[PDB]
RNA sequence: CGAUGUCGGCUCAUCACAUCCUGGGGCUGAAGUAGGUCCCAAGGGUAUGGCUGUUCGCCAUUUAAAGUGGUACGCGAGCUGGGUUUAGAACGUCGUGAGACAGUUCGGUCCCUAUCUGCCGUGGGCGCUGGAGAACUGAGGGGGGCUGCUCCUAGUACGAGAGGACCGGAGUGGACGCAUCACUGGUGUUCGGGUUGUCAUGCCAAUGGCACUGCCCGGUAGCUAAAUGCGGAAGAGAUAAGUGCUGAAAGCAUCUAAGCACGAAACUUGCCCCGAGAUGAGUUCUCCCUGACCCUUUAAGGGUCCUGAAGGAACGUUGAAGACGACGACGUUGAUAGGCCGGGUGUGUAAGCGCAGCGAUGCGUUGAGCUAACCGGUACUAAUGAACCGUGAGGCUUAACCU
RNA sequence: AAUUCCUUGUCGGGUAAGUUCCGACCUGCACGAAUGGCGUAAUGAUGGCCAGGCUGUCUCCACCCGAGACUCAGUGAAAU
RNA sequence: ACACAGGUGGUCAGGUAGAGAAUACCAAGGCGCUUGAGAGAACUCGGGUGAAGGAACUAGGCAAAAUGGUGCCGUAACUUC
RNA sequence: AGGACCGAACCGACUAAUGUUGAAAAAUUAGCGGAUGACUUGUGGCUGGGGGUGAAAGGCCAAUCAAACCGGGAGAUAGCU
């Protein structure tokens, strides 16, 4: 349950470390993004020699949130923080080449198959 | 109520083992893995139990890759295939929410042993 | 097709073989007993009137009792009509059970919604609150402007204002029928329906798809 | 809204209500009949009758529990020595409300509330 | 906010058209003491439904 | 001018249409995709931020779109008070000076308990022609009316290629709306526990008061959104712009003059709610009432005695109903409320005693004790036998049956 | 620039985006030396700008405890 | 002007905790403030708790939230030292 | 040592809410500044209206001071309402 100004950690080796959500994509007046949703981000901290830089403006898919995901029998899976994976602005495909921490099967899209394969763990 | 009670207990599992907050629990869950259907383990500490007949639930907490993962199970869901206690833990509270501020060495839980 | 009268028991869930939890309202539907058939010749329209339940003799007024006696049925907790379709036909004193829905895929459910008393515009009409701070004086959940100026010099009918909320007829449409069981007087529908536990419900096959 | 809630607020806060019914519950036990406003008399049953129920089983813990709810060892002593045994075999309803007038000074509806099998000797002593 | 015009004695009376009191219609007589009393209330001498329930 | 408060914002809106998006259509310098322009169309929908008092504007990022205008440049007896007309102060500039600026700068009191209209809700009265209880009919009124992306069709039509559809069908979302509390959660000063200082219950032990519920950790019922169900439609009628058929006036031609077929999110229906004060007060089923007298100005007259129904209401116990009224349940032939029993739930192993330890404390008895609004039961308490209103067969005329 | 009309000057920095801010330029409408000029550690309920923490300020409001509001009884105003 | 949350100089200084004349709880002493009873709607006032987010609010972080003791370790530019 | 630091009494009055036919003709609550000094305060004294006093705001001089209050010239004058 991510909105504008929200800060997210980063679940890849893109070099970003902290990003801010500056837009929830996918509809007029849309309020929140959750696991599986794409956001627009600015990069607030990045490592020295990575694929991206501080102040760069791009997209990312949310892959872990504190609000969690509901499953069909009523269950909940919650994470201790909010993380995302950086995506090319145009192709919306991953910038990084590795993924860190657990992800959820909600990502099983044509689009995010690469993220679940790379993920250490899939919940 | 009777009607509901009766609708609810014909759906209730009969062999839920006994476990309690602070115990370490392994829950085996049914999942669809691409085009497969298999059991997947999820092991962690019981930090909360909701006793409510058919609507019973419990929250299991574990550490994956430095960061916490909490899973709330609906005890009577057919998604939950089995539950087994891996170790019996000694705590006083019913709800161990304080463990969320603790990590590694601080978050350990003595063994009950009795 | 006709509908039936029932009682809202409460909500619970059905778990499915493959992990879905269906939330269900439990509706109690006892036999509906037909207390008057209306036809074109006598009434100008076609309909059955039904009762269901049971009622305390000492609470059944004489007018009420003559009407029941006429149909040859015991008193029930009330009377409700259901319009008939061409070819639909019933007879006085006939019993209609919940198996009427056996092969109805969805139903509309009508109830009297819970009462929230006198409600302010924030809750009743989702108005937004003005500032909690920044100098606001005595005006946080209050309604704001209720009109323009000299032209029109009046407040318009329909203006959203505070007043009674709930305790009214509400129909919720196209709920899935999850189970029908006449031996237990049960109908389970997927989802929430209007009303408090205990209150009457009208169930009709869905007018939509 | 108030749906399905119990407990009268009596234009008091929570700690005042509790001190008040603690006093009023002692008054009833001591005198076996008192007069108060109809709504306080009706709330009071919910405080005095669980005391009498408790007193049906004499034990240190039940005495202490009653002491904690009354803070008056004369009252707990009468509960466990006299009232517990009186009502040994009565399944509840140890009190009775008798409606009476309207108070002169503010027109409050009044009532007597008394212990069911009332002792007039106890009342005068 | 205050009136621009003085309301009439007519209007005052209309406003008051719901102010009249209701006389009590449910007095009973205790069958033992002979006292009048509000229904479901005790009598002044402390009788109720024929029993002396309160010495006072 | 014996006062009509100014810009902008917030809240709440309402109308126009010169239409921003969605819908229909003609032309295109329209291959497709995507555009341009005009016509028809007002049903719904129509962005968050950075800067600035800003409106506007530039900028960032969204969106199907981020419309233009009227409403005292809508809206201060609804809020704000940043801009802007008071008094303080300073800078530049002008003036000998007091001072001035339509230059700038820091600071700088926003009242009103709603009588009438209006509006949102909710009652009382009477009426509807004897009275009464229900169930209705449906005139009229209101609500709703938005849309993305993906897939199949189809890598098809089109195209040198790059790309890439119409028509039609499936799915899944954004915003919005209603309902609900089963799930996930919030709250839960009425449940349980831990704990600091102090005071008391004689003391130990156990408890209670006060200190924001002293401070906290949890949490039942209820309420509730972030939770999870459902909705917008399809269909039908008549149309707009527009497309045509047959066809003269006018040997031809012509959608039109006669005749005929189509045609849109607008209109009428279809969906939801109110609804017979619809005084044009409607319909259906059922229930209740079967005594005399007097008087005058003799008439739909006035009164008296006897009667007092159906029903309504009153009183009481009350409700997921409620400001009050109202509305629902119940009143001993009784579960209406309280208690009480059992259960659940929550808390998390009480007290006492015993053991271990110098002691703090640990262990056992023990998943103990306590447990609200919950579930299932139970007449222990309280719901009185009765009085109040409402009557006593219901107008005239004509017609149709029947005497 | 507490001084600059043109003006949101231009350039640089910070921000995803900065009419404010900081640094620089000089084209000073209309700075300038006790009408004191330019600096200045410390001080300041002083003006402008930024960040961490924090949060019901806000997205967007929910529940709860209390005093009113509502009902009964007693007293009993006001502006107009 | 009121039996009015205002104003009014000096003196005295008990117990526990505490640096204290702060603060909390008490003692001696003095009081519950001269309309009460119910109810448990909107809205207003004064408070408590709050999922995810965390200044996105606004002229402006206004108001809230937060920090908060003692001891020791440690502490930058700049400086009139 | 100090117009030194933190902080009650005491002196003040930066912000906000409330109140605005108030509890109050300037307050109340939560916060705020000074607190050995150019400090604060009791009693009494002196300065008087074109006059006083003013760390200067045209501030204050008995609840409205760019000329106090009372009485008088006085029925000032009012080409205005
Ligand atoms: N006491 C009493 N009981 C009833 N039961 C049904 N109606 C009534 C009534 O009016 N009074
Ligand atoms: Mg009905
Ligand atoms: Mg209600
Ligand atoms: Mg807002
Ligand atoms: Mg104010
Ligand atoms: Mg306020
Ligand atoms: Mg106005
Ligand atoms: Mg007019
Ligand atoms: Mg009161
Ligand atoms: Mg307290
Ligand atoms: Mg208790
Ligand atoms: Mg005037
Ligand atoms: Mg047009
Ligand atoms: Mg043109
Ligand atoms: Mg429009
Ligand atoms: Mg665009
Ligand atoms: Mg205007
Ligand atoms: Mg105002
Ligand atoms: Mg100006
Ligand atoms: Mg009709
Ligand atoms: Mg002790
Ligand atoms: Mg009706
Ligand atoms: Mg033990
Ligand atoms: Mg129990
Ligand atoms: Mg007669
Ligand atoms: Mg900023
Ligand atoms: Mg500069
Ligand atoms: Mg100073
Ligand atoms: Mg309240
Ligand atoms: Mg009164
Ligand atoms: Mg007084
Ligand atoms: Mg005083
Ligand atoms: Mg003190
Ligand atoms: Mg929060
Ligand atoms: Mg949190
Ligand atoms: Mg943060
Ligand atoms: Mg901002
Ligand atoms: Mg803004
Ligand atoms: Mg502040
Ligand atoms: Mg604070
Ligand atoms: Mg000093
Ligand atoms: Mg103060
Ligand atoms: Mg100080
Ligand atoms: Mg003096
Ligand atoms: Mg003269
Ligand atoms: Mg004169």
């Amino acid at each position: 349950m991510i909105q504008e100004q929200t800060m997210l950690n980063v679940a890849d080796n893109s070099g970003a470390r902290r990003v801010m959500c500056i837009k929830v994509l996918g509809g007029s007046h849309r309020r929140y993004a959750g696991v599986g949703d794409i956001i627009k981000i600015t990069i607030k901290e990045a490592i020295p020699r990575g694929k991206v830089k501080k102040g760069d403006v791009l997209k990312a898919v949310v892959v872990r949130t504190k609000k969690g995901v509901r499953r069909p029998d009523g269950s909940v899976i919650r994470f201790d923080g909010n993380a995302c994976v950086l995506l090319n602005n145009n192709s919306e495909q991953p910038i990084g080449t590795r993924i860190f921490g657990p992800v959820t099967r909600e990502l099983r899209s044509e689009k995010f198959m690469k993220i679940i394969s790379l993920a250490p763990e899939v919940l | 109520s009777n009607i509901i009670k009766q609708l609810e207990q014909e759906q209730m599992k009969q062999d839920v083992p006994s476990f309690r907050p602070g115990d370490t629990v392994e829950v085996k869950v049914w999942v669809v893995e691409g085009s497969k259907k298999r059991l997947q383990a999820f092991e962690g500490v019981v930090i909360a139990i909701r006793n409510r007949g058919l609507h019973s639930a419990f929250t299991v907490r574990k550490i994956s890759n430095g960061e916490g993962v909490e899973r709330v199970f609906q005890t009577h869901s057919p998604v939950v295939d089995s539950i087994s206690v891996k170790r019996r833990g000694a705590v006083r509270k019913a709800k161990l929410y304080y463990l969320r501020e603790r990590t590694g060495k601080a978050a350990r839980i003595k063994e009950r042993l009795n | 097709m006709i509908g039936l009268v029932g009682k809202k028991v409460g909500m619970t869930r059905i778990f499915t073989e493959d992990g879905v939890s269906i939330p269900v309202t439990v509706i109690e539907v006892e036999a509906n007993r037909v207390t008057q058939v209306k036809d074109l010749a006598n009434d100008g329209y076609r309909a059955i009137q039904v009762t269901t339940g049971a009622k305390k003799a000492n609470r059944v007024t004489k007018p009420e009792a003559g009407h029941f006696a006429k149909a040859g049925v015991e008193a029930g907790r009330g009377l409700w009509e259901f319009r008939l379709a061409e070819g639909e036909e019933f007879t006085v004193g006939q019993s209609i059970s919940v198996e009427l829905f056996a092969d109805v895929k969805k139903v509309d459910v009508t109830g009297t919604s819970k009462g929230k008393g006198f409600a302010g515009t924030v809750k009743r009409w989702n108005f937004r609150t003005q500032d909690a701070t920044h100098g606001n004086s005595l005006s946080h959940r209050v309604p704001g402007s209720i009109g323009q100026n000299q032209t029109p010099g009046k407040v318009f009918k329909g203006k959203k204002m505070a007043g009674q909320m709930g305790n009214e007829r509400v129909t919720v449409q196209s709920l899935d029928v999850v189970r029908v069981d006449a031996e237990r007087n049960l109908l389970l529908v997927k989802g929430a329906v209007p009303g408090a536990t205990g209150s009457d419900l009208i169930v009709k096959p869905a007018v939509k798809a | 809204m108030r749906h399905r809630k119990s407990g009268r607020q009596l234009n008091r806060n929570s700690s005042h209500r509790q001190a008040m019914f603690r006093n009023m519950a002692g008054s009833l036990v001591r005198h076996e009949i008192i007069k108060t406003t109809l709504p306080k008399a009706k709330e009071l049953r919910r405080v005095v009758e669980p005391l009498i129920t408790l007193a049906k089983t004499d034990s240190v813990a039940n005495r202490r529990l009653a002491f904690a709810r009354t803070r008056d060892n004369e009252i707990v002593a009468k509960l466990f020595n006299e009232l517990g045994p009186r009502f040994a075999s009565r399944a509840g309803g140890y009190t009775r409300i008798l409606k009476c007038g309207f108070r002169a000074g503010d027109n409050a509806p009044m009532a007597y509330i008394e212990l069911v099998d009332r002792s007039e000797k106890a009342e005068a002593a | 906010a205050v009136q621009q015009n003085k309301p009439t004695r007519s209007k005052r009376g209309m406003r008051r058209s719901h102010d009249a009191l209701t006389a009590v219609t449910s007095l009973s007589v205790d069958k033992t003491s002979g006292e009048k009393h509000l229904r479901h209330h005790i009598t002044a001498d402390g009788y109720y439904r024929g029993r002396k329930v309160i010495a006072k």
